[PDB]
């Protein structure tokens, strides 16, 4: 997260870190056994880390649970990032509490101008690299589809939206991928891609979760 | 453009 702020320990209780010996992506807890992340985050050997704040120090409240299933959307395209969504089933159920909590899925899509909370442990610099210990947060609005397509001509599908700031300085970044965009208490987006981070005229692009609510439900019910 |  570039141009954000320290969230505060456990103030985003649905945020998870996906770890393979290091933090590599975010995700969102949607029930005690399932996490939503980005398809581009798929790999073998995922450990889901819940209840995290400082990802480099064991502080209390953490639950580390291996992924038992990682299900990329069948129509995920690794070149366009269309359908950039994955479900992870936990090997055992997380213990839910005030610091480890699910986030609701949308019942309808969000409109342009809706303010959302985007969070992660990704890079905090628009040029070069700095990875934070603690979770960072950014409040950002959903942009109009016209503005999104103007910024990314030929690259925005019906399964994407833009959020953030055209003036530069505030965005998600590498290491935030897979993490949440929450708006009025619903998980409306997944950190997906963009042209650099926090660059002028190049807002973040996010997977449009409202298009996948039925797919998520059917996939969980069958697994 | 790159994944995040
Ligand atoms: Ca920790």
């Amino acid at each position: 997260i570039v141009g954000g702020y320290t969230c505060g320990a456990n103030t985003v209780p649905y945020q998870v870190s996906l770890n393979s010996g290091y933090h590599f992506c975010g995700g969102s807890l949607i029930n005690s056994q399932w996490v939503v992340s980005a398809a581009h985050c798929y790999k073998s050997g995922i450990q889901v880390r819940l209840g995290e704040d400082n990802i480099n120090v064991v502080e209390g409240n953490e639950q580390f649970i291996s992924a038992s299933k990682s299900i990329v959307h069948p129509s995920y395209n690794s070149n366009t990032l269309n359908n950039d969504i994955m479900l992870i089933k936990l090997k055992s159920a997380a213990s839910l509490n005030s610091r480890v909590a699910s986030i609701s899925l949308p019942t309808s899509c969000a409109s342009a101008g809706t303010q959302c909370l985007i969070s992660g442990w990704g890079n905090t610099k628009s040029s070069g690299t700095s990875y934070p210990d603690v979770l960072k947060c950014l409040k950002a609005p959903i942009l109009s589809d016209s503005s999104c397509k103007s910024a990314y001509p030929g690259q925005i599908t019906s399964n994407m939206f833009c959020a953030g700031y055209l003036e530069g300085g505030k965005d998600s970044c590498q290491g935030d991928s897979g993490g949440p965009v929450v708006c009025s208490g619903k998980l409306q987006g997944i950190v997906s891609w963009g042209s650099g981070c926090a660059q002028k005229n190049k807002p973040g692009v996010y997977t449009k979760v409202c298009n996948y609510v039925s797919w998520i439900k059917q996939t969980i019910a069958s697994n | 453009a790159a994944p995040x």
